[PDB]
């Protein structure tokens, strides 16, 4: 259930 | 950091923190595993309710105080928060950046130490995709090192099946095993404590009252350690006495107050019965006797065995009672037990052993069928009596039951308790058991063929003898032998049936009267030595019941009642006069 | 139910473990004294200790709904503890506590809600209020005596055929506005 | 002999590791103890004293105060049982043979089988015996162990059980109490 998430800025 | 890291010296300072009475000999081996070269990290294993947090946070108490060594004086000790470290990690290494600031910090300063409480919590508290990078995997280079000092806190249970599965995480931990203290130690620890509870509940406790709670706690108070037993104890004390007088309150707590304490807890009557029930025990035999006639041996028997244990003369492991009530059928072997309980208001545990024939029914009391996953899987005997603990007990019929229900009741007749396959410590210290059987009655009745007569009286017990192994005939505290009710008890048992009907009819607005004449009449019909006194409801429901039903239901019965009962001595038949 | 609310609010004025727990068989008013402990103490039938106290009904389901990440349960909850923490006379009532024991947000772990609450009730610093059946209590329940020892246990039985005729005439006035209707006394009988 | 008695009493460890904890743990006793209390040097009678913590075992070269309740035991339960002195002995002498360092290399201080009339203290010398020593007494009652499932227990959980006990009582309650007194009644039953 506990899943790493990895984000991404727009610019 | 400091949201996750709460400073505990600085809890001690302004109060927050119990003090720490004794627990010499456990500090005293962590203090000496803190200052260890290599995994000086101590783990404080012990039951719930022992102190284990009290000898971490006692530590920072004591270091306040410079009642430490030199080496421990100026060392702080940080709690950690696994659910504050753990919120808002939901993006890839927010959890490592908190778990590595939070090591570097102890690491940099060389004189603090963590106290991670439940630490069975960090072997997967990062995990995640089912990774293995968890505060565990990380912690365990800077453990074997030296650099840090942890303090953990574990019960047995979780210790064994979740923290010693991993072999690495519990070396470089040291097991520092915590015993329950005695109830020497145990008074000490609460006059320590004393001054906050009474602070908190502005009431004082006498020396006598502390040393009733431990010592009434072991004795009643199961399934809860001793220093946690007596804290609830007194702390309800302060609780009750502080709000329950609005006007003319007690600012004391007497001793009186921490028996009615314990007695709430476990559901069981208090030492105060010399003042409050005196009367309703000294009338118990006499109440007993009008609702069953004769049996008087049986009647003494129960009232006797309940007076010592209020008294304070009843075993120390053993139930109020345990008697064999052997006889006729329709003697009152069940019905001297059903109203003992209505007499004393306590719940009637009744358990019918004609179900429990065969053997593997007996696993129902001590638990479950085998490999019943299903919820509810509690024993029905076990989970009855903790729900109940001042009940009584009726094992009807027992020698129905298969002889390996006799091997159950020798630990609780003898030493007062059954354990559940879980575990569970039911207690019968407190509890009436009597058991029903009919084993000598065929004995009895048996005629001897021969020219003189046999006097078989001793015939009844050979047979219980048989039946019942020598072990279990010993732990009973009396085996009693109900006889035939005699020509002058049926017609105590006449008059019994007609008030009943009485109170059926009052229920309709009729009322009863019956001469003494159709009384004794009644009575000769219905004396059957075999069959007892339940032969005496077939005649009242022949003779009396059936004209009135017919009448109740359309005739001068349906209102007004002032029913009369009489016969004539050359009929030798009732007449029933019925005038609304 | 005088009897079980003077035991729980002496419970709730116990300086540490001041957590009450209602155990009980299935309809025997068990949530019916916690939501009606918040409606005495409305009205001023309480002691006057327990005035100016509010009662909190979490739904563990709402908290465990939307989650779907690795701390996203544990920052609600722990967030909710400090409100608790910040009112001192705020009570939180946690019906089917046995629930709690369960994984709540943990997968391959041991970070319950439990766990998180262990240290906050053994220190005093909030006051939980939980119902649960005998069998659930027996079973579920007591498995951890860490978390069953901060909880006291209160029978909650049904009194007798004839009080529940009572009951039924306190809550009459509410079923016979809904219905438009009224009850005559044999018919509750 | 930090060595040799760490691989006889300490068996949950391995021996690099099992033999170091004794020595850095041996060490700082001497800190904690004052300067001028053989802070210099410590010798093979404090190594054992920390294997007997680190097993919760009674440490070798008995006090005075064990050997006066040792000697004093057969007399002190001959006052609350009689007409046994044949069982007590048994006991005792059993106690102080390992005490003494003869006991067994790998058994247990002692295996004894109470067979008699009823009545007769198979069970109060037990009892007893354990007040008489300050040990825990770990009392099963193996009538509820008839079952063959009911075995499982001991040594284990019941089949197919997710939980997290997945320990023995009779196991785990050794484990927390390895000095104790073992007493199973009625183990005919089971
Ligand atoms: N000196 C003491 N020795 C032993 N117990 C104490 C002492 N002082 C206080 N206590 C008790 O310890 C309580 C604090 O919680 P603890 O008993 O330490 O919890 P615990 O046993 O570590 O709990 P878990 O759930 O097993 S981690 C106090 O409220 C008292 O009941
Ligand atoms: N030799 C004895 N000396 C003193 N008291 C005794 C003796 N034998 C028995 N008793 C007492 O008798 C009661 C039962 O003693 P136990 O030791 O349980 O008897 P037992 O013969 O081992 O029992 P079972 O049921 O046959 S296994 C207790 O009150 C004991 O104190
Ligand atoms: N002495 C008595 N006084 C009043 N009622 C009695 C008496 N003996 C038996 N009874 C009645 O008979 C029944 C009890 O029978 P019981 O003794 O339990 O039978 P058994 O020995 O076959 O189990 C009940 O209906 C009870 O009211
Ligand atoms: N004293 C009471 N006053 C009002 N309602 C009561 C009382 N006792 C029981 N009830 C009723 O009992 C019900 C509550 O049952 P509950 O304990 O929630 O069941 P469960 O344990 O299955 O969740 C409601 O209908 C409630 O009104
Ligand atoms: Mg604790
Ligand atoms: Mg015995």
């Amino acid at each position: 259930e506990k899943v790493r998430d990895a984000l991404k800025p727009p610019s | 950091t400091e949201n996750f890291t709460t400073n505990l010296n600085q809890l001690a300072r302004v109060g927050g923190i119990d003090p720490l009475i004794g627990r010499e000999k456990e500090l005293e081996r962590a203090i000496q595993v803190l200052c260890r070269r290599r995994k000086n990290n101590p783990l404080l294993v012990g039951e719930s309710g022992v102190g284990k947090t009290a000898i971490a946070e006692g530590l920072a108490w004591r270091i306040v105080q410079g009642d430490v060594p030199e080496v421990m004086a100026d060392c702080t000790i940080y709690s950690l928060d696994i659910g504050s470290l753990l919120a808002g990690t939901k993006y890839r290494g927010d959890f490592e950046k908190r778990f590595k600031a939070l090591l570097k910090q102890l690491e940099q300063d060389t004189n603090s130490i963590l106290f991670i409480d439940e630490i069975h919590t960090i072997i997967g508290a990062g995990a995640a995709s089912g990774g293995q990078v968890d505060a565990a995997n990380l912690i365990k280079p800077l453990l074997s090192s030296g650099k840090i000092r942890v303090i953990g806190s574990t019960t047995y249970q979780e210790f064994s099946n979740i923290f010693e599965k991993d072999r690495a995480l519990a070396r470089r931990f040291q097991k520092i095993d915590i015993t329950e203290p005695s109830i020497e130690e145990t008074v000490q620890i609460i006059n320590g404590l004393k001054p906050k509870y009474e602070a908190h509940h502005d009431v004082r406790y006498t020396a006598k009252a502390v040393r009733a709670a431990v010592e009434l706690a072991v004795k009643y108070i199961n399934d809860r350690h001793l220093p946690d037993k007596a804290i609830d104890v007194i702390d309800e004390a302060g609780a009750r006495a502080r709000l329950m007088p609005v006007s003319k309150r007690k600012k004391t707590v007497n001793v009186a107050d921490i028996e009615s304490v314990v007695a709430r807890i476990a559901r069981i009557p208090e030492k105060s019965v010399s003042q409050s029930d005196r009367d309703t025990l000294k009338n118990l035999g006499d109440r007993l006797k009008m609702l069953v006639f004769g049996q008087d041996k049986a009647i003494e028997a129960l009232t006797e065995a309940i007076k010592m244990a209020r008294a304070g003369l009843g075993h120390e492991h053993k139930p109020v009672g345990s008697f064999l009530f052997a006889g006729p059928t329709g003697v009152g072997k069940t019905e001297v037990t059903v109203q003992l309980s209505k007499a004393l208001g306590i719940e009637l545990l009744r358990f019918d052993m004609s179900e429990y024939m065969e053997r593997h029914t007996v696993s129902r009391l001590i638990g479950a069928p085998p490999g019943y996953v299903g919820f509810d899987q509690g024993g029905l005997l076990t989970d009855a009596v903790i729900k109940h603990p001042h009940a009584v007990l009726l094992l009807d019929e027992i020698e129905k039951a298969h002889p390996d229900v006799f091997n159950i009741l020798l630990q609780v007749m003898d030493n007062g308790t059954l354990t559940d396959n879980n575990g569970r410590k039911a207690d019968f210290r407190n509890v009436v058991l009597v058991m029903t059987t009919n084993a000598g009655v065929r004995e009895t009745e048996r005629k001897s063929i021969g020219l003189i007569h046999q006097d078989n009286s001793t015939d009844a017990m050979e047979e219980i003898k048989k039946i019942f192994t020598p072990e279990f005939r010993n732990r009973l505290d009396n085996i009693i032998w109900f006889d035939h009710l005699s020509t002058d008890v049926i017609h105590q048992v006449v008059d019994k049936f007609i008030v009943e009907l009485q109170v059926q009819l009052d229920q309709k607005g009729v009322s009863l009267e019956v001469s003494q004449e159709a009384r004794n009449w009644l009575a000769e019909k219905g004396y059957d030595r075999a069959m007892g006194a339940r032969p005496m409801a077939r005649v009242i429901q022949d003779n009396l019941k059936k004209p009135l039903a017919n009448e109740l239901l359309f005739g001068s019965l349906v209102d007004g009642g002032q029913v009369t009962v009489a016969l004539d001595k050359e009929k030798n038949e009732l007449t029933y006069g019925f005038q609304s």
